[PDB]
């Protein structure tokens, strides 16, 4: 069913701003159409918002409906739009996060997005297409989330000996950390950036928590921000704990599990994004403090649904 | 009524711009799609663009996308078409015509069939694109020799048109003036001939009278048997 | 895109007996609505086009009932019962499924008891030789039908992309044609060779009878 022949929209706009019910699709969900469609709207300057979009909500609802009904491993899944409506796509290369981009086309279903459930770091995620790009709502309110969209996938190897661990090639770690340091320095009128392990609260935010094969690993990221790095350059192994019993990222309450088997339990993944936070208060100072925190899992879908925005189709649009 | 009147068109050097307009007068304008359709000299009809009753969903052709621009205001009851930048092959005779619609949902997002009834057509307006302007040298005829024929040749002129008449309007018996062509240099060139009873040669004179007006040059040429 | 074809690319008719031309797309035109998205237009010379049929078979107002549209899907057939001399035009076939597509035209003329051209040949004269080029002219006159070929041959060698041809229109009183082909040569390339000639093959010519000249 390849070929569309007529793939650009000319004339007065024909899409407003709303929000409806979009349904999952993969290969409950439906077969992803193997003939995706795209249409460019020339000389259309558009503006999107990644924090006030009524999508991350539906993603959270589908993820909860997914874990409730539940081998185990993330599945790349789309988000198709009902008839009469269309998803808009911001294809600009270096998108700040919000505001306007001037290269916008319209899909029908989004791209495959595997729902990763982790804090501090983002794994198994699409990389950006140019430089390290930062995203936040307010750059003054230090109690707001902070996303570092990287541009070099870094493999991680979390393994269980049949007190588990995670191996990471530390040289690329030091290099990507130097790059992130460069970009933060730029985004703060060239200030001295400094990092720190997370503060109080449950081990949910103090340790880097993630899911794997059914178990959950909480890692101590002590070394990953050893500022004497900026040894260090050799391959480095973070000891982590297979914490069976967690805090409910399932609504409200808790849950339980069963101890493991005498076999290798291993996840190799791609670190492709970072969740940080900020200190502040006493500033003053010639320094910028940063600890990883985030906490809220919605941020993850935020980080991966920035470019899409639902619109309602109707002719006669008015400028 | 019911009518559309076109305005615009003429010599415009390449890289330039132009504006055509269609004045609508006698129908409910804000209730029909409007379509622009050209026609090269010698070639056939070619659709150019289409725009809907609410000035939405504009379909451009291939040789027109990115260059031309179709605007509208359903109050002034006019069309407007902005041609830029121009190539030498856009030389055509442009036409505007209304057209019924039937919007559809099956063409990805939206999409109507902008054009399916073109009953009322414009008057047609010409648009030429070349370079420079010159006279029109009618460089001699010849009649080498049952019942022969001869005629004048008018080459290397610009622009259209030129008119020839034989013996200052005397002869029309089986005379043929040919539709001019466009040489690879840029100028137009045509010819004109007249079947003459062979015995009438060497007694009655045959003089061709050419009239290139955008140079105010008229010439009279004498056909001499075997020159 | 969508390719459109017509046939026959020329169809001489008679003021009286019927006629029919055909159009074929490359994709079917239905839309699950029952009626086809294809129109039929006419172009009378000098004057602007008209509209004959819209949406498959339905006839526009003002058009006589002698114009019948047929076909569905990919094959379409404009049939005309009875004709007269008001239809000497060019019948175009238009598609309206995706964007808008026209056809190549189906030129229509009158049928005429086939007559044969009287070819004439013209050298370029010393004044044009003094200028800077040389144009030799071959002429077909009072011939029918429109189909004829002119191949330029200098010293029996076949020419190529250097000749321009032009036809007239069906002459009013006789329903015949005339054609002129010009060959352009460099000022000296002319005097390089000796024998020039043109090669005509009209349909009313069993033998490609032709004309030549030296110098
Ligand atoms: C421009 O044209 C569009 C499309 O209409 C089509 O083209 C016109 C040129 C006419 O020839 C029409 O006969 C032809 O169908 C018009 O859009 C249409 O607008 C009307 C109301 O403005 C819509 O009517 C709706 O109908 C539904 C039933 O399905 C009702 O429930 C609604 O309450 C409403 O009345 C109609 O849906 C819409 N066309 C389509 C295909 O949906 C447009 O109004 C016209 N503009 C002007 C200024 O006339
Ligand atoms: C086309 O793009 C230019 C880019 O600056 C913009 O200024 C202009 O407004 C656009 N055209 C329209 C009709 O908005
Ligand atoms: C917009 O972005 C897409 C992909 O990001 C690209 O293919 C397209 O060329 C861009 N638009 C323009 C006008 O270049
Ligand atoms: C959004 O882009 C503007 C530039 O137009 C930039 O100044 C701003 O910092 C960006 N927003 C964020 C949150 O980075
Ligand atoms: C993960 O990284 C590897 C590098 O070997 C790359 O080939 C692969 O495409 C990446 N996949 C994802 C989902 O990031
Ligand atoms: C990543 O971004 C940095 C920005 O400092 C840039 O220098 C580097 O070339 C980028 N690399 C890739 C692979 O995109
Ligand atoms: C962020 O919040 C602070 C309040 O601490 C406010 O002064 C600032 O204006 C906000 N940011 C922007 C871009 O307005
Ligand atoms: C992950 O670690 C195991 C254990 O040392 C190793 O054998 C394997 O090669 C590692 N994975 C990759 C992709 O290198
Ligand atoms: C780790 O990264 C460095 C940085 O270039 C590279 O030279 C080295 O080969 C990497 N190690 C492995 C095992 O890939
Ligand atoms: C992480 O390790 C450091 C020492 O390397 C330790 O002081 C700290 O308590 C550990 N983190 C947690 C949450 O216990
Ligand atoms: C950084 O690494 C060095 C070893 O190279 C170690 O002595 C030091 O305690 C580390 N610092 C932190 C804050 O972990
Ligand atoms: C990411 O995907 C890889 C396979 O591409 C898988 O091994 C890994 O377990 C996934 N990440 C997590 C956190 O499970």
């Amino acid at each position: 069913c390849d070929n569309l022949w007529v793939t650009v929209y000319y004339g007065v706009p024909v899409w407003k701003d709303a929000d409806t019910t979009l349904f999952c699709a993969s290969d409950a969900c439906v077969p992803t159409d193997p003939c995706p469609q795209e249409i460019h709207l020339e000389n259309v300057t558009e503006n999107f918002n990644m924090w006030k979009n009524n999508m991350v909500e539906q993603m959270q609802e589908d993820v909860i409906s997914l874990w409730d009904q539940s081998s185990f491993d993330p599945i790349p899944i789309h988000y198709c739009t009902p008839a009469g409506y269309v998803i808009l796509k911001c294809n600009d290369k270096n998108f700040n996060g919000t505001g306007p981009c001037k290269n916008v086309s319209s899909v029908q279903c989004t791209h495959g997005i595997k729902p990763v459930v982790s804090t501090q770091l983002l794994l198994n995620g699409s990389l950006a297409e140019e430089e390290i790009i930062i995203r936040s709502e307010n750059l003054t309110n230090n109690a707001k989330t902070i996303i570092v969209h990287l541009n070099k996938s870094v493999e991680i190897n979390c393994t269980r000996p049949s007190k588990a661990y995670c191996e990471i090639n530390g040289t690329k770690w030091n290099k990507v950390l130097k790059q992130v340091t460069e970009k933060l320095k730029e985004h703060f009128n060239n200030k001295t950036i400094i990092f720190q392990p997370p503060s109080g609260g449950d081990l949910e935010i103090t340790m880097h928590s993630f899911n794997c094969r059914g178990e959950f690993f909480y890692c101590n990221t002590t070394q990953l921000f050893n500022n004497t790095c900026i040894g260090c350059n050799g391959t480095i192994t973070l000891p982590c704990k297979i914490k069976q019993i967690i805090n409910m990222w399932q609504g409200t309450g808790q849950a339980m599990y069963a101890p493991p088997i005498d076999g290798k339990i291993n996840c190799v993944s791609n670190i492709t994004g970072i969740l940080l936070t900020r200190d502040g208060g006493a500033n003053n100072t010639s320094n910028e403090t940063f600890r990883p925190g985030g906490g809220n899992i919605k941020d993850n879908w935020r980080s991966e649904l920035y470019k899409y925005k639902v619109v309602q189709i109707e002719p006669l649009g008015i400028a | 009524e019911v009518q559309l009147v076109e305005s615009g068109g003429g010599l415009v050097k390449p890289g330039g711009s132009l504006r055509l307009s269609c004045a609508a007068s006698g129908f409910t304008f804000s209730s029909y799609s409007m379509n622009w359709v050209r026609q090269a000299p010698g070639r056939g009809l070619e659709w150019v663009s289409s725009i809907s009753n609410t000035s939405t969903y504009i379909y451009y052709a291939d040789s027109v996308e990115g260059r031309f621009t179709l605007s509208r205001d359903n109050a002034k009851n006019s069309l407007y078409l902005q041609m830029n930048s121009l190539r030498a092959e856009d030389t055509a005779v442009y036409y505007c015509a209304r057209a019924n619609q039937h919007f559809d949902w099956l063409l990805s997002l939206l999409g109507g069939y902008h054009y399916y009834g073109m009953d009322v057509w414009g008057q047609g307006t010409t648009v030429t694109v070349s370079s420079a302007s010159t006279k029109g040298p009618s460089v001699f005829p010849l009649a080498p020799s049952g019942t022969a024929a001869l005629g004048c040749l008018v080459k290397d002129y610009f622009p259209e048109p030129v008119t020839v008449s034989w013996n200052s309007g005397a002869l029309t018996s089986g005379v043929h003036t040919f539709p001019a062509v466009l040489q690879s240099s840029g100028l137009y060139s045509l010819s004109s001939v007249v079947t003459v009873p062979s015995s009438s040669l060497g007694t009655q004179t045959y003089i061709c009278n050419v009239n290139h007006k955008p140079s105010n040059t008229k010439v009279d040429k004498r056909v001499e048997p075997k020159s | 895109d969508i390719v459109m074809t017509q046939s026959p690319l020329s169809l001489p008719v008679t003021p009286g007996e019927p006629a029919s031309i055909s159009c074929r797309s490359s994709q079917s035109l239905l839309h699950s609505n029952g009626y086809n998205y294809l129109d039929w237009y006419l172009q009378k010379p000098g004057q602007s086009p008209q509209l004959l049929i819209y949406l498959g078979s339905n006839r526009a107002s003002g058009v006589p009932d002698r114009f019948i549209g047929s076909g569905s899907g990919t094959d379409f057939t404009l049939k005309i019962s009875r004709v007269e001399a008001e239809d000497v035009g060019v019948f175009y076939c238009m598609q309206a499924l995706q964007a808008v597509g026209f056809g190549p035209g189906t030129k229509v003329e009158i049928k005429r008891t086939v007559a044969a051209p009287s070819v004439f040949i013209f050298p370029p004269s010393d004044e044009q030789l003094k200028s800077g080029t040389a144009s030799v002219v071959c002429l077909l006159n009072n011939f029918y039908p429109r189909e004829a070929k002119v191949q330029w041959k200098v010293d029996n060698a076949l020419q190529s992309g250097n000749s321009q041809e032009s036809v007239t229109e069906q002459d009013s009183k006789d329903s015949t044609y005339s054609l002129s082909s010009t060959l352009t040569l460099s000022k000296a390339d002319y005097e390089k060779h000796k024998v020039y000639a043109c090669e005509v093959t009209h349909q009313g010519l069993s033998s490609p009878v032709t004309k030549s000249f030296n110098r």
